[PDB]
RNA sequence: UUCAAAUGAGAACUUUGAAGACUGAAGUGGGGAAAGGUUCCACGUCAACAGCAGUUGGACGUGGGUUAGUCGAUCCUAAGA
RNA sequence: AUAUGGAUUCUUCACGGUAACGUAACUGAAUGUGGAGACGUCGGCGCGAGCCCUGGGAGGAGUUAUCUUUUCUUCUUAACAGCUUAUCACCCCGGAAUUGGUUUAUCCGGAGAUGGGGUCUUAUGGCUGGAAGAGGCCAGCACCUUUGCUGGCUCCGGUGCGCUUGUGACGGCCCGUGAAAAUCCACAGGAAGGAAUAGUUUUCAUGCCAGGUCGUACUGAUAACCGCAGCAGGUCUCCAAGGUGAACAGCCUCUAGUUGAUAGAAUAAUGUAGAUAAGGGAAGUCGGCAAAAUAGAUCCGUAACUUCGGGAUAAGGAUUGGCUCUAAGGGUCGGACGAUCAACUU
């Protein structure tokens, strides 16, 4: 529980201890599916509420 | 402690006066058995010394 | 809103043979007693009162059953007397310290 | 087995109540040649083959 | 198990004459989280299912065990 | 691996307790298929067997134990016969 | 087998909904047609279960030289039944270029999208019945007894690229496109059969009776199988905890299970297994055989040749602990911001 405690902090983290691909850790497809769904639901709710128009919608869904 | 001493000790009942110093009334047979059983070694003879 | 919780341990098998007393146990208690970090803040928080056969605590702060079953334990091991005296409970927020089993010699 | 046809377990069945050392009145007989049971079993030392 | 919510139903299966006997089960329960309460369960021993009746209040429980019938056998808890 | 007590003619090896370790959930764990067929379990008991020992045993002697409309077989067809 | 209840019928074989379809029911022979049984593997993505992790409270156990509102443990809910719930799919309204919707993955729409309102499957989940009477954790009496007897508590939550597994809708792959049959149901058809003084429905409900034969113990292996043996060999499969870590690697632990392998006393040479060595660094040897050295991760950097795919972790460099901070990266709700809750990455 102590040793958790200190990862929280944000301890025992740094390169010495690492011992595995930054893909193995966190893999770069889920960075990307938390990112883009983030980036899509945002975009869901301006439009809905309607700060955002529906035609600027489609141009920003696709970048 | 002296409450709990003279309540504690017995009587002594009439099953100690007979079976105190005996043992061993109808002694183990041979076998090992109950007395509804059978032993086929030893159901044909009768006799201890046979 | 706080809402208080007696607590009440009878101590009555331990004080009539006089190996334990509630004076130095109700002492013992009032002081030791933690509160939102640390010891001998406790004004109105707690009342530790005495009677002799029964000791009371009444709080409307954060404490529960299982802490004062440790400050007990705690207190009977200042005193040498845990394995002899354990903490129980008869019913719920009612104590009784109770001597074990212990057989007789002859 | 664990799973036996009847016809395995029958033969099981006669192979146990052969398994027995010889009855001691058949000792004592007049011109008695048997002395043990020559066609014994046991489960290690000989596999009956069903 | 079958659970019956309405009381006309129940008498009905006093009266059915396969239900050999009945029991009667009474629970302590807490009511939202303010108060006890003295729950009751009137279950009755139908053939191919046991059917039951859940009743909250202790007024109108001890009139359902006088309108049992008498010659129906019941079994207290 | 060690210490005591108990049992017994006899205990480095049986039993209980007290310690010290090991397998470390890809087990020295809990269940099964094939195959074995009573090895399961109790009581009695040590001639032989257990490459030392033995009061112990999968050994020796005598018993007990396996309960199904719903788990299987049975029924269906496969390559094939 | 039948018999009561309900339903249906004098418009004889039910009504409702625009429709998807709905309900407690709501005749049906020959024959025919259809579905289920009925099926590859890999990939990520969603949903569920069990486990893991975690907080409050009620008990029990340990620690207490000093410190610790502390460490460990118990707080569970089966099949079955009745209500209710979901992606996909489908129906109605309506008519889209200023093209829009939308998945992690770019497929969809005048063969009718977006949008609004519906209908359906019930994997799975939820709620009550089963069911607390059970089970679990505690407390106290009776006492040669092979013995009873009586009290409590069994509550309310939280988290996720977690692990195992089940399932859903998709995507990739093929000169491979990944069993059959029993059995069950439905649909089309209408042979014919049923009422007005009482029939038709035993696919709605309740009730009555019946269910044979054989297997079932135990091992499943460093002692129960096969190797002539109580043989370091061989022999198909399910379950699968905590930490370190990329990891069902190695190392240490909990539950469960062993503590079996002939011992004792010394510590010569020679062996078997394993190590270290000043200076030199292959002079050894047929031969660098065998050891030594290198090794994880992050950033810089990377030649010849090439079938342009590779070669490539080429080669060659700079780093890594501990602590205390800083910075960025989300969710949730009600209308320029604010409150509050959480993950371990960089």
């Amino acid at each position: 529980r102590a040793h958790a405690q200190s990862k929280r902090e944000g301890r025992h983290s740094g390169y010495g201890k690492r011992k595995g691909t930054r893909e193995a850790r966190l893999p770069s497809q889920v960075v990307w599916i938390r990112r883009l769904r983030v980036l899509r639901r945002l975009l869901a709710k301006y439009r809905d509420a309607g700060k955002i128009d529906k035609h600027l919608y489609h141009v920003l869904y696709k970048e | 402690q002296n409450r709990a001493a003279r309540k504690n000790r017995y009587v002594e009942r009439g099953s100690d006066v007979v079976f105190g110093d005996q043992d061993a009334l109808t002694a183990s047979t041979e076998n090992g058995v109950k007395l509804r059983q059978t032993d086929r070694l030893l159901d044909g003879v009768a006799d201890g010394s046979m | 809103q706080k809402i208080a919780k007696t607590f009440t341990v009878d101590v009555s098998s331990p004080t009539e043979n006089g190996v334990f007393d509630p004076a130095s146990y109700a002492k013992y208690l009032i002081d030791h007693i933690k509160v939102e970090g640390a010891v001998g803040n406790l004004g109105n928080a707690v009342t530790v009162t005495e009677d002799g056969t029964v000791v009371t605590v009444v709080s409307t702060a954060k404490f529960s059953g299982k802490y004062l079953k440790y400050l007990t334990k705690k207190y009977l091991k200042k005193n040498q007397l845990r394995d002899w005296i354990r903490f129980v409970s008869t019913k719920t927020n009612e104590y009784r310290l109770a001597f074990y089993q212990v057989t007789p010699e002859e | 087995a664990a799973q036996k046809s009847f016809r395995i377990k029958q033969k099981m069945a006669k192979a146990k109540k052969q398994n027995r050392p010889l009855p001691q009145w058949i000792r004592l007989r007049t011109n008695n040649t048997i002395r043990y049971n020559a066609k014994r079993r046991n489960w290690r030392r000989t596999k009956m083959n069903i | 198990a079958r659970e019956i919510t309405d009381i006309k139903q129940f008498l009905e299966l006093t009266r059915r004459a396969d239900v050999k006997t009945a029991t009667v089960k009474i629970n302590k329960k807490l009511n939202k989280a303010g108060k006890p309460f003295r729950q009751t369960k009137f279950k009755v021993r139908g053939s191919s299912s046991l059917y039951t009746l859940v009743i909250n209040d202790a007024g109108k429980a001890k009139k359902l065990i006088q309108s049992l019938p008498p010659t129906l056998k019941v079994n207290r808890l």
